[PDB]
RNA sequence: CGGGGGGAACCUGGGGAACUGAAACAUCUCAGUACCCAGAGGAGAGGAAAGAGAAAUCGACUCCCUGAGUAGCGGCGAGCG
RNA sequence: GCUGUUGGGAAGCAGCGCCAGAGAGGGUGAAAGCCCCGUAGGCGAAAGGUGGGGGGAUAGGUGAGGGUACCCGAGUACCCCGUGGUUCGUGGAGCCAUGGGGGAAUCUGGGCGGACCACCGCCUAAGGCUAAGUACUCCGGGUGACCGAUAGCGCACCAGUACCGUGAGGGAAAGGUGAAAAGAACCCCGGGAGGGGAGUGAAAUAGAGCCUGAAACCGUGGGCUUACAAGCAGUCACGGCCCCGAGGGGUUGUGGCGUGCCUAUUGAAGCAUGAGCCGGCGACUCACGGUCGUGGGCGAGCUUAAGCCGUUGAGGCGGAGGCGUAGGGAAACCGAGUCCGAACAGGGCGCAGCGGCCGCAAAGUCCGCGGCCGUGGACCCGAAACCGGG
RNA sequence: GGUGGAGCCUGGGAGUGAGGGCGCGAGCGAUAACGUCCGCGUCCGAGCGCGGGAACAACCGAGACCGCCAGCUAAGGCCCC
RNA sequence: GGGAUGACCCCAGGCGGUAGGGGAGCGUUCCCGAUGCCGAUGAAGGCCGACCCGCGAGGGCGGCUGGAGGUAAGGGAAGUG
RNA sequence: GGGGCCUGACUGCGAGGCCUGCAAGCCGAGCAGGGGCGAAAGCCGGGCCUAGUGAACCGGUGGUCCCGUGUGGAAGGGCCA
């Protein structure tokens, strides 16, 4: 019994072509540039959501650095304090406190530039 | 072994056989697909790439013109060429052992037996050749054809009455089969064609 | 029982080894078959049995023994299956070269020759040839053995 | 079709009762003057072929 | 009275290669296959033992199974059978 | 087999019935056992053809001892020389056939049984004929776990055609409206083509350039966006606008990161190969044999092959034979042993189920399935060349 | 001692038989070559996935199942990018 | 380890990867299942989907087109991506 | 290095091992047969050692007396060297 492509071949060409709506060029319209596309976009994610930990860490970290250095200080002699102090709130909150509530955080350097 | 019910003019009396007692599922399977199989035609083909109707000629030079390189455009890399591995006549046809089917043959029964569905009947009181004949036996007999039955006698007649039911199979006792079997929710037998089962059996 | 009922027994049945059909496989491109080579080529290697690259092979450098006969060829003298007496325990009373054969112990075509590696019965026994074991037993054991001609 | 028994081995090998290939001793064809009488009587004999070459000497004989 | 020519393959006779295989190649193989020619027919050939070959046996020929990839053949190589 | 019902159409769903030696299938406005063509089961030939079976003729057929020693297939048998066939490639080389030379006999003859001689046996050449069982498939029919318009024959259609070639020869593409043409009267813009209403239809982006109508490709309208920017074009975060009704979709301004796919490579984004784009064809199979593994059946036993009967998707018969039950040896030959050997020596290749009679397991064997191997085009396409006949 | 995708044995299926950089020991070379030929090892090959090295297969770091707007570290780094 | 057996639960450890070995699955054509079930209140196919289940290949659901075919659980065979 | 008697420059095997991809090549105690040198214990299966060589196929010579193509022989072979 012979089995010919029909209807297969075609429809997985359209599961390539969906996922690349939005792309320039052939890169959206044309299958196989579709596929060369989604094969990178496919490690680019991957490879950034792992970084996005890392962009946001060294921004927090930028951010704290201004307000430390508002009260005399660094970033590098402040989390020493908090560590010496015990201390173990993270970037990502300590970097909202940082903006939000500035008089928290006030303390938060007290409480370091004394633990040391 | 088993009480088969016997169905009777004085009345259902009971009859006992030694079927067997373990059904082997792998078994009736094996054999069905060799019937199954034997009876397939084998009348699929393709057209190889010689078998095909063009001529042989290199249909341009093997260098220089630009474009790739070809030979007779037979080849099944071409359309309307020739086809690669495709089908041919075959004898799908094979020889099964025979204890694997006469033993399926006394598997097959049984398992009906073991249901009930299994009866035997001495004759078939008043059916000449027409199906009304049968249904008003059928009828006196609990064959309602709210089940598929499978018909199994040496009688004519009979076998001609009920043919034509859409929830009947016939057969003579000499063509039992455990596909047939299988392929029924009941089955039914002569004492004769119950005989000569037991003489295929044994 | 019913037809959806009849499976076969898990694994009587396996599957195939499709080659050549995507990287998911694990066989696609070179279809299991490797990079180049004569081996990976249609048609592929000379009898691997045999050939060994062009060096005299293993088997054509070893010594033929005996004769290998001549022609018009194989001369007929007659031939002898021997049975040991074990296999000879199953029968009761007279055995000859048919019974045997009948039995599935004797070839046809062949004599019959006895042997011993086994327990004499007073059995009467007709044959082409005994041992001297089997004899000793076959005697010892009340037994009548009969050659023949 | 069936295969075909290669006679250059039935020549020249005997496959045992347990499955070994079992080929003559060779040496001592020709040129056997100086050699010892060890040497001349040590060939004279069969010897168990390797592993690996008996296996493909007896796909060659599939009907022995 | 008969013949002449045609017929898709199938059949018998007269002739008859090569690539290829032998991991080169000449004997060898491919193979008396492909092909050419004459002929015949619904079939053609073969066929009533100056046979087979060891049974003191068989009983024309044809075909299929089996005998058997046995006996044997072979730069005893590939392979043939 | 009518009705009722939804519907453009009933064969659909509902109610009540019927046939069935016919519930194979195909049609009918859709899905019909009972509407049409058919199916099971039966009928049928004035005339041509055939007539392998029946009956009838005819040519043709037939005894025995006794003696006789006329006949019993000629350039033949037979010998040598040169070849061909047979499994036989000069081999120890017979047998069958015959181009060259020499060259008999008629049963007390002659050929044969693998050079030759003898014994013993088989046959009776040099004239011819001979049914069926066997092979093929232009033709007709039945049937498919065969194809379904790049498939299936090269042709589903006006195909060995158009077209290419001086010629042999090469060799395409091209199917489908609808249940029914009811195939769009008439009017309007236009030379026409084409369209706009009217009208038909269940449906007219089913309008004949017609079933479904995908993708590349082209265009019109809309939302976001872009004229100080840099780039395998994308990914992550954020923000602005648009849409949909703590959320999501489309879009992209900025900041971060980022060297196509495949191929061949020690190593490619790679200035190494292939590919403009899209859609369809397109490459590890099959048969026999072998060898491991595996699910089963039987188990010192397992199994049949061609065939015969049965069936018309019914299976059963068939034991010839093959593998196994014993191996060792070049062999005679011995044999649980055997071979080298003087050996009672030494060595090679060999030799011996589990519980409580039973059951269970197994050597082995058989069919399936799977991987791999041998033989064939053997994973697909590709040479330059050889050969044969035209 | 060691219970590890350790080892022994029998059997089936392969691929590989064109390696390359680095480090140390040599030969050859000119105490040349991104040179060549061997030895122990390592890595790339197959980790062209990640961090460092401005950028770079093989130098330093480190063996990526997947997800997080959490923490600690290695090489390397902390004036600005 | 549970419990008894692939019921699901807990603890621990493994899971970069070319050639290549192995295993478990999806999907296409076809056959039994099928004188059956789905279908004009609309089959197969086609265009959308931001919803559902699946690691994924893929499977359902809905809306538009489409206008007569399609085919389940469980198995079989391939011109199967 | 000298000399005396000698032929072990044995036949039939050969446990166990070096080496090793195959096949080969290498060492070899000891048992019997029959001998040699020695008072004896003991040594001797050529040479202080490591190269001085060539696998199968085909055929020659001596021996064996295994097969002998209806049987007894022969042709021609196989085994030993
Ligand atoms: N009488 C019988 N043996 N019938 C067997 C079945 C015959 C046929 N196949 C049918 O279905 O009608
Ligand atoms: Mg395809
Ligand atoms: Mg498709
Ligand atoms: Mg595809
Ligand atoms: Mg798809
Ligand atoms: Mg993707
Ligand atoms: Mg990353
Ligand atoms: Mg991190
Ligand atoms: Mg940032
Ligand atoms: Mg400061
Ligand atoms: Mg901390
Ligand atoms: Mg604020
Ligand atoms: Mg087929
Ligand atoms: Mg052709
Ligand atoms: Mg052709
Ligand atoms: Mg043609
Ligand atoms: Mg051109
Ligand atoms: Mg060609
Ligand atoms: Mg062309
Ligand atoms: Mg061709
Ligand atoms: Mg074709
Ligand atoms: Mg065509
Ligand atoms: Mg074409
Ligand atoms: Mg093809
Ligand atoms: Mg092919
Ligand atoms: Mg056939
Ligand atoms: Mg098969
Ligand atoms: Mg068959
Ligand atoms: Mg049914
Ligand atoms: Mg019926
Ligand atoms: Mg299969
Ligand atoms: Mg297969
Ligand atoms: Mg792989
Ligand atoms: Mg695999
Ligand atoms: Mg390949
Ligand atoms: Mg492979
Ligand atoms: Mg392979
Ligand atoms: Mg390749
Ligand atoms: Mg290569
Ligand atoms: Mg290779
Ligand atoms: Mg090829
Ligand atoms: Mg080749
Ligand atoms: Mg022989
Ligand atoms: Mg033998
Ligand atoms: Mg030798
Ligand atoms: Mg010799
Ligand atoms: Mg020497
Ligand atoms: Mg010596
Ligand atoms: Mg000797
Ligand atoms: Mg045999
Ligand atoms: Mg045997
Ligand atoms: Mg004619
Ligand atoms: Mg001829
Ligand atoms: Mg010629
Ligand atoms: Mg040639
Ligand atoms: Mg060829
Ligand atoms: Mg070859
Ligand atoms: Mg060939
Ligand atoms: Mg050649
Ligand atoms: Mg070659
Ligand atoms: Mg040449
Ligand atoms: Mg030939
Ligand atoms: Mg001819
Ligand atoms: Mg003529
Ligand atoms: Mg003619
Ligand atoms: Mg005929
Ligand atoms: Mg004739
Ligand atoms: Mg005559
Ligand atoms: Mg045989
Ligand atoms: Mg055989
Ligand atoms: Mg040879
Ligand atoms: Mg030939
Ligand atoms: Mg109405
Ligand atoms: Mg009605
Ligand atoms: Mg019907
Ligand atoms: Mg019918
Ligand atoms: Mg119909
Ligand atoms: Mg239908
Ligand atoms: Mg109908
Ligand atoms: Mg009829
Ligand atoms: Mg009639
Ligand atoms: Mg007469
Ligand atoms: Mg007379
Ligand atoms: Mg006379
Ligand atoms: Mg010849
Ligand atoms: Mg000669
Ligand atoms: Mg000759
Ligand atoms: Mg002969
Ligand atoms: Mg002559
Ligand atoms: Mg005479
Ligand atoms: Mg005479
Ligand atoms: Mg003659
Ligand atoms: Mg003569
Ligand atoms: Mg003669
Ligand atoms: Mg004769
Ligand atoms: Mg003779
Ligand atoms: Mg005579
Ligand atoms: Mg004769
Ligand atoms: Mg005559
Ligand atoms: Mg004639
Ligand atoms: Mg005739
Ligand atoms: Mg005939
Ligand atoms: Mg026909
Ligand atoms: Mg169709
Ligand atoms: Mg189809
Ligand atoms: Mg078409
Ligand atoms: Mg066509
Ligand atoms: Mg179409
Ligand atoms: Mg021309
Ligand atoms: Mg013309
Ligand atoms: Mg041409
Ligand atoms: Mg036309
Ligand atoms: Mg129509
Ligand atoms: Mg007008
Ligand atoms: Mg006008
Ligand atoms: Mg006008
Ligand atoms: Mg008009
Ligand atoms: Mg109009
Ligand atoms: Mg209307
Ligand atoms: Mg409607
Ligand atoms: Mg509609
Ligand atoms: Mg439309
Ligand atoms: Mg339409
Ligand atoms: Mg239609
Ligand atoms: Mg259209
Ligand atoms: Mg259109
Ligand atoms: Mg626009
Ligand atoms: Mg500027
Ligand atoms: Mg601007
Ligand atoms: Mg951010
Ligand atoms: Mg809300
Ligand atoms: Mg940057
Ligand atoms: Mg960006
Ligand atoms: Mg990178
Ligand atoms: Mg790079
Ligand atoms: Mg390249
Ligand atoms: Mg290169
Ligand atoms: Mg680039
Ligand atoms: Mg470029
Ligand atoms: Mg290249
Ligand atoms: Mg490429
Ligand atoms: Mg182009
Ligand atoms: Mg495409
Ligand atoms: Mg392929
Ligand atoms: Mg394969
Ligand atoms: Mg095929
Ligand atoms: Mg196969
Ligand atoms: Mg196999
Ligand atoms: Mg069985
Ligand atoms: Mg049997
Ligand atoms: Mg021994
Ligand atoms: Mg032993
Ligand atoms: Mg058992
Ligand atoms: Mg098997
Ligand atoms: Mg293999
Ligand atoms: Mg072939
Ligand atoms: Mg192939
Ligand atoms: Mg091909
Ligand atoms: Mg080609
Ligand atoms: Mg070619
Ligand atoms: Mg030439
Ligand atoms: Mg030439
Ligand atoms: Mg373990
Ligand atoms: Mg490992
Ligand atoms: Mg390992
Ligand atoms: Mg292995
Ligand atoms: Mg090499
Ligand atoms: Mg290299
Ligand atoms: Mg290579
Ligand atoms: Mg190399
Ligand atoms: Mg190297
Ligand atoms: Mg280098
Ligand atoms: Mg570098
Ligand atoms: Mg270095
Ligand atoms: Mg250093
Ligand atoms: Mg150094
Ligand atoms: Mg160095
Ligand atoms: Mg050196
Ligand atoms: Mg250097
Ligand atoms: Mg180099
Ligand atoms: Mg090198
Ligand atoms: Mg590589
Ligand atoms: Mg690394
Ligand atoms: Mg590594
Ligand atoms: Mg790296
Ligand atoms: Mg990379
Ligand atoms: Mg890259
Ligand atoms: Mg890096
Ligand atoms: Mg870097
Ligand atoms: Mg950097
Ligand atoms: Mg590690
Ligand atoms: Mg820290
Ligand atoms: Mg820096
Ligand atoms: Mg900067
Ligand atoms: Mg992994
Ligand atoms: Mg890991
Ligand atoms: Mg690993
Ligand atoms: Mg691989
Ligand atoms: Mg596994
Ligand atoms: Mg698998
Ligand atoms: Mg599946
Ligand atoms: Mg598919
Ligand atoms: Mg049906
Ligand atoms: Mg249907
Ligand atoms: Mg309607
Ligand atoms: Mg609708
Ligand atoms: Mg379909
Ligand atoms: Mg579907
Ligand atoms: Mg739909
Ligand atoms: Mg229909
Ligand atoms: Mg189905
Ligand atoms: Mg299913
Ligand atoms: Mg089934
Ligand atoms: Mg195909
Ligand atoms: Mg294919
Ligand atoms: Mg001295
Ligand atoms: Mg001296
Ligand atoms: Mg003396
Ligand atoms: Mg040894
Ligand atoms: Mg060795
Ligand atoms: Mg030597
Ligand atoms: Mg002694
Ligand atoms: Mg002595
Ligand atoms: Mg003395
Ligand atoms: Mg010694
Ligand atoms: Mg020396
Ligand atoms: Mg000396
Ligand atoms: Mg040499
Ligand atoms: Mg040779
Ligand atoms: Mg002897
Ligand atoms: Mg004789
Ligand atoms: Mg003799
Ligand atoms: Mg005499
Ligand atoms: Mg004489
Ligand atoms: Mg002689
Ligand atoms: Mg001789
Ligand atoms: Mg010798």
């Amino acid at each position: 019994p012979r089995a010919k492509t029909g209807v297969v071949r075609r429809r997985k060409h359209k599961k390539i072509l969906k996922l690349a709506k939005g792309y320039w060029g052939l890169r959206s319209k044309s299958f196989r540039k579709a596929r060369e596309t989604l094969f990178a976009a496919g490690n680019y994610a991957y490879a950034h959501r792992k970084r996005r930990k890392r962009d946001f860490r060294r921004l927090w970290i930028v951010r704290i650095n201004a307000a430390c250095r508002q009260h005399g200080l660094n970033y590098s002699t402040f989390i020493h304090g908090l560590k010496k102090a015990g201390i173990e709130v993270d970037r990502k909150n300590l970097a909202d406190l940082a903006v939000r509530e500035p008089q928290v955080f006030a303390e938060l350097v007290e409480r370091a530039k004394a633990a040391q | 072994v088993y009480q088969i019910p016997v169905l009777s003019p004085s009345g259902r009396r009971e009859l006992a056989a030694d079927l067997p007692a373990e059904i082997n599922p792998h078994l009736l399977w094996e054999v069905v697909r060799w019937q199954l199989a034997k009876r397939r035609r084998g009348t699929a083909s393709t057209k190889t790439r010689g078998e095909v109707a063009y001529s042989g000629r290199k249909i341009w030079p093997q260098k220089h013109t630009g474009r790739a390189r070809h030979g007779d455009i037979g080849a099944p890399i071409f359309v309307g060429g020739g086809v690669v591995f495709g089908p041919k006549p075959r004898d799908y046809s094979y020889t099964l052992p025979k204890k694997v089917r006469k033993k399926g043959l006394a598997m097959a029964v049984a398992d009906r037996a073991r249901e009930g569905k299994l009866l035997l009947v001495e004759a078939f009181a008043g059916v000449n050749g027409k199906t009304k004949e049968f249904l008003a036996w059928a009828k006196e007999a609990g064959l309602d054809g709210s089940e598929s039955v499978l018909l199994v006698t040496g009688n004519e007649l009979v076998r001609r009455a009920a043919r034509n039911l859409p929830w009947v199979v016939t057969l003579a006792p000499e063509g039992l089969n455990v596909y047939d079997i299988v392929r029924t929710e009941r089955l039914v037998m002569d004492l004769d064609a119950w005989e000569v089962f037991q003489n295929r059996i044994g | 029982m019913k037809l959806s009922d009849l499976r076969p027994n898990p694994g009587a049945n396996k599957r195939r080894k499709r080659v050549g059909r995507g990287p998911g496989s694990g066989h696609g491109k070179t279809a299991t078959r490797g990079h180049k080579g004569q081996k990976s080529r249609s048609g592929g290697l000379k009898d691997p049995r045999r050939f060994e690259g062009g060096r005299s092979t293993t088997l054509m450098r070893l010594p033929k023994r005996g004769m290998q006969g001549q022609v018009p060829g194989e001369i007929k003298r007659p031939r002898y299956q021997g049975v040991n007496l074990k296999d000879l325990a199953r029968f009761e009373g007279e055995v000859t070269p048919e019974l045997l054969v009948r039995a599935g112990l004797l070839k046809k075509g062949y004599r019959l020759k006895i042997l011993g590696e086994g327990e004499a019965k007073p059995l009467k026994v007709v044959a082409h040839a005994f041992s001297k074991s089997a004899l000793e037993k076959l005697k010892a054991a009340g037994g009548e053995p009969v050659l023949l001609e | 079709p069936k295969m075909k028994t290669h006679k250059g081995a039935k020549k020249r090998v005997k496959i045992t009762a347990s499955g070994k290939v079992v080929a003559m001793k060779t040496g001592k064809r020709h040129l056997n003057w100086q050699k010892s009488g060890k040497e001349i009587r040590q060939k004279g004999r069969k010897f168990v072929l390797a592993k690996p070459e008996a296996e493909r000497i007896k796909l060659l004989l599939p009907y022995e």
